């Protein structure tokens, strides 16, 4: 999945929202700080929802 | 930003779920106004907090009962951004936990408010405050907000800050109180970045909704 390897990306609103992306250069799912909107699909709620959709 | 001073906010909220994530504006005993992009389940209210992280025994913790959504908030422009949420428990209000005044009219271009959150306070780089910060910011007029962001920018937003930058809210203040004489006129929404030149921050503009949020808690 090639979403999988893109930058995390918090977007434009303010909240602080830890959630899980998929870093292909460490070869797993790490936290990152999410706005709250506009979310991209590098984005899990859980390490495990990251896991399964993308770990490779 | 500068440190407000303990309990010098009263009627601004912790929006906690193992962690803080948002802010929020308390109303009255028993409602919390806050940002439709801060819903989440099992939120925890904190009142009466300074330290977030430390137990300085003016807390109370109350859960949320219900989390009340704008009806017409749009996820993708971020237009009509206010969710209230209910407390399971009243709350007691004291002097360092009180509440808000919702608006009688709308506040004009040039007004300074107080915004005020736990959220970043580095512009470029990360470092979350322990205690609260204020920041004293004007209301920018609504031809600036638009040209500042183009096709963005709908009539229950408006802009306010520093076009030079510097001095703005970041992640972790959303749903937090922009507070203009004794008034509650905005609440902390979205923006490019923070504290970027010519990006002022986005607030949801309070005073267009205060009949909704009237009958919205007369009837919850
Ligand atoms: C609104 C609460 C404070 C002022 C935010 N979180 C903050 O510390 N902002 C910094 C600033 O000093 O304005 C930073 C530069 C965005
Ligand atoms: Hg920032």
């Amino acid at each position: 999945p090639d979403f999988c390897l893109e930058p995390p990306y918090t977007g434009p609103c303010k909240a602080r929202i830890i959630r899980y992306f998929y870093n292909a250069k460490a070869g797993l799912c790490q936290t990152f700080v999410y706005g709250g909107c506009r979310a991209k699909r590098n984005n899990f709620k859980s390490a495990e929802d990251c896991m399964r959709t993308c770990g490779g | 930003g500068y440190t407000c001073g303990a309990n010098t906010v009263p009627y601004q909220v912790s929006l906690n779920s193992g962690y803080h994530f948002c802010g929020g504006s308390l109303i009255n005993s028993q409602w919390v106004v806050s940002a439709a992009h801060c819903y989440k389940s099992g939120i925890q209210v904190r009142l009466g907090e300074d330290n977030i992280n430390v137990v300085e025994g003016n807390e109370q913790f109350i859960s949320a009962s219900k989390s009340i959504v704008h009806p017409s908030y749009n996820s993708n422009t971020l237009n009509n951004d206010i969710m209230l949420i209910k407390l399971k428990s009243a709350a007691s209000l004291n002097s360092r936990v009180a509440s808000i005044s919702l608006p009688t009219s709308c506040a004009s271009a040039g007004t300074q408010c107080l915004i005020s959150g736990w959220g970043n306070t580095k512009s470029s780089g990360t470092s979350y405050p322990d205690v609260l910060k204020c920041l004293k910011a004007p209301i920018l007029s609504d031809s600036s907000c638009k040209s500042a962001y183009p096709g963005q920018i709908t009539s229950n937003m408006f802009c306010a800050g520093y076009l030079e930058g510097g001095k703005d809210s970041c992640q972790g203040d959303s749903g937090g109180p922009v507070v203009c004489s004794g008034k509650l006129q905005g609440i902390v929404s979205w923006g490019s970045g923070c504290a970027q030149k010519n990006k002022p921050g986005v607030y949801t503009k309070v005073c267009n909704y205060v009949s909704w949020i009237k009958q919205t808690i007369a009837s919850n």
